[PDB]
């Protein structure tokens, strides 16, 4: 009689219908915000569109998937597409977190050259090509979501009718040494994903506010609004992925750190309870971008 | 890393109140998932008693309701409780201790394999007609 | 009288091969299509380039799902994607079918409107627009589609232990009537699929080759020598199609007329063991369509 | 409209050699599946000798080698010699009949759905010893 192995109330079909309507709301918000992107001429097309653009490929390549990952929610953790269709949407579900957070990295690096910098930023401009950034982040992202491919399978846990959809470690590792394979990869996801990219972001909005501040008594007003425009709409998507990632990753790595601290086995299945609610925020993360888009950007609600 | 060792060896009458143990070592609660087996002489392995995450407990249907099973993190100890023992109940009871699946998945105690996890020693249980 | 029941060999890898062959140059040539399409000045955008562009959609529509019956056929008959899988490739595949030959029909009338009747030809551009006509075939494709959609499903026919993605037409009979919707729902199909639509298509060409053997003693050079470029490619497609799907739906029509004409058992079993080329065939079309254009439209080649 | 017609099954000791045969009706190659199924008193139904697309006639273990299964479609006949029987043969045989999937799914015959074809009346085979 230590505690309970259950999984808490059901909570109906509420995760399930957040994924429906995210992949609607995604679906219809990405492909606007990609048809703004390349409508536009492009002479009159910005640096950081190109970052944009792929945002939105991301999460339009990740909603697509989501009616699947809705349905594994609606039959009780069963999954009826195969493998191939389990490794493909966790492998597009990586690509997504990766791709998103190497998207903001860029659109920072792009502030932080504009503002604390900008002839060195004409400078870099004219080395670093947008294009070959973008290829570079994307194929990053792919090469780093590879082991979600590789390892992801489908199984009758527990013998219960339902299949599950699961990271399998037997190929990689032996009976006990999958623990520490599984820390890895969640350890270096999170790092990889979460923590440089953000220390990269945060160092950039560090030298940005430094040199606003010192600014604040020099520069023009029209290139500050337009900086200002732009700071802003990338600054609150860096902020709503902060607050739409950190929860999955935070109760990631706490499970983690249990793996060693041994917490008492009653945090252990709250954190077990709670993640499939950090999972649904991640999830959203994916929609809320084009509505942000459409209320700081004045450019995008014209268009 | 992760051994098991049982306990309980016992002769018993028909209708007893048998008590098992199984102990644990380098394994806790959110990486490890345990149950009770048993194995028939002459005939294959039957699971008795694993403890998942779906159902809570997972109950053999032949020996259900007349038992108990139950688990303790502070030492790593599991316990198995076979009362009103039957002639048929004699065999190699065994502990099972299989991986648990990370919270990505669900943490789904992942029994599919239970053919490659950490056995018990095994013990043997008679029981009188 | 001896009455076999099983089929000539295997065909080896044969049939996955050539569909993964399909895939990858569909893929390949269906998007370097719609690429040429949509990249060239638009006002140069002649009224053949829309339906061009719905044919490469529904080409790229249909190798999208080719891996999956590759997959299929692979693996002796067996299906592990699911229901939902199954439903949307047979209804991508039906789709594609009807897309294709309506835009082919689309492209025979505009040869026959500006070749035969200039005047009514610039009066129905005057009427009727492009995307009003790509969007009713495309959602006429659709609508004859979704029976296949309803209808089909999966299921352990046999008892082999290999789900098979087979209509279902117990939903909608009894056993007395089934083989009466197979043979209503395959007759429909063939018909508005290939015999409505070839019937415009050779009506347009009987006229067009009415006109021209006037036109070869008359008519500016340069236009007659524009409109055989157009009418060639348009012809060569045409044939292509006709080619590639005659099989198919001559081998499924006589299937079905065999109930009626009481047809010998040999003859049943080699029309069952020749389907299955006939539907690789028939897929082949998916994919042959944009070397047709690089060997005959100059445009694609100067692209 | 397909209906079937049993017939023979009469009453022969152990290792006899029972012909038995099967009519039809409104049931051709291309559209209907046939098989013979066997029902035992005490126990459930079971499935002896199917005519199947794939793997070619299927057969059940108990009935591999003695019997055989042939199929005339001109008289649209379906046959079965149980040759050399067992004491455990004694059961009632039934002729079933399933729709054929069509040409585009395989020609796949519908045994899952053998509950909803047509079966036949039945005859009570009485194997003895
Ligand atoms: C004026 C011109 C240059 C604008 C061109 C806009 C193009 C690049 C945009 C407009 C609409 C967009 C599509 C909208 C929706 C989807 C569905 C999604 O699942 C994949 C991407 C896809 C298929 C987009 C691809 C890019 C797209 C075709
Ligand atoms: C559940 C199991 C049995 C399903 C197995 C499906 C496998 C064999 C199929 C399904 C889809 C297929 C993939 C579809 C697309 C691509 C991308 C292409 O650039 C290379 C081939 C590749 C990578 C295919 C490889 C084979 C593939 C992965
Ligand atoms: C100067 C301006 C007007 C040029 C506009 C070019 C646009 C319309 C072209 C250039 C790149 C093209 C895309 C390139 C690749 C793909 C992927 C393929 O699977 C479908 C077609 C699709 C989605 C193309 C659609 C049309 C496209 C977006
Ligand atoms: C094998 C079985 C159990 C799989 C069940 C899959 C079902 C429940 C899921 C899988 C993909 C889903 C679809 C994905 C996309 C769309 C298009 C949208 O415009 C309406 C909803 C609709 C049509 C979804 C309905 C539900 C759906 C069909």
């Amino acid at each position: 009689s230590e505690c309970e192995y259950t999984d808490w109330k059901s909570s109906g079909a509420l995760i399930p219908a957040i994924y429906m309507l995210v992949f609607l709301l995604g679906t219809t918000g990405n492909g606007l915000v990609l048809w703004t992107v390349f409508r536009s001429s492009r002479e009159k097309r910005r640096s950081a569109d190109i970052f944009i653009a792929s945002l939105a490929v991301a999460d339009l390549t990740f909603v697509v998937t989501l009616p699947l990952w809705a349905t594994y929610t609606y039959r009780d953790y069963d999954w009826p597409f195969g493998t191939f269709f389990c490794k493909l949407s966790s492998y597009l579900i990586f690509v997504n977190m990766y791709a998103s957070v190497f998207c903001l990295t860029g659109l920072s690096f792009d502030r932080y050259l504009a503002i604390v910098r900008p002839v060195a930023n004409a400078r870099l401009r004219l080395r670093v090509s947008g294009a070959v950034a973008t290829a570079v982040l994307w194929v990053l992202a792919a090469l780093l979501a590879m082991p979600v491919m590789v390892l992801r399978t489908t199984g009758d846990l527990e013998n219960t009718t339902k299949v599950q959809c699961y990271m399998d470690y037997s190929m990689v590792a032996t009976v006990s040494s999958e623990w520490a394979w599984e820390v890895g990869l969640g350890v270096s996801s999170t790092t990889v994903g979460f923590v440089v990219p953000f220390t990269i972001m945060l160092t950039c909005y560090f030298f940005i506010a430094q040199t606003i501040a010192g600014h604040f008594r020099k520069e023009r007003i029209e290139g500050l609004r337009k900086r200002r425009r732009l700071l802003s709409i990338i600054v609150v998507l860096v902020v709503t992925f902060a607050l739409c990632w950190m929860p999955y990753h935070l109760v990631k790595t706490l499970y983690m750190l249990g793996s060693l601290l041994h917490w008492p086995c009653d945090f252990d299945l709250f954190l077990m309870n709670i993640f499939p609610y950090c999972t649904c925020i991640s999830y959203v993360n994916s929609c809320l971008n084009p509505f942000l888009y459409a209320f700081f950007d004045p450019r995008f609600r014209q268009a | 890393q992760v051994q098991l060792v049982e306990s309980g060896g016992g002769s018993v009458q028909s209708g007893g109140s048998l008590t098992l143990s199984c102990a644990a070592s380098g394994s806790t609660y959110s990486s490890h998932c345990m149950g009770w087996f048993r194995q028939a002489p002459g005939k294959e392995r039957e699971g008795v008693a694993l403890m998942t995450r779906s159902r809570g407990t997972s109950y053999a249907d032949s020996v259900k309701g007349r038992f108990t099973i139950s688990q303790d993190n502070t030492k790593n100890i599991l316990y198995l409780q076979m009362n009103s023992l039957k002639p048929e109940d004699t065999a190699m009871y065994y502990c099972a201790a299989v991986p648990r699946a990370g919270i990505e998945s669900g943490a789904y105690c992942k029994w599919n394999m239970k053919d490659s996890g950490s056995w018990g020693q095994g013990t043997q249980v008679t029981v009188s007609s």
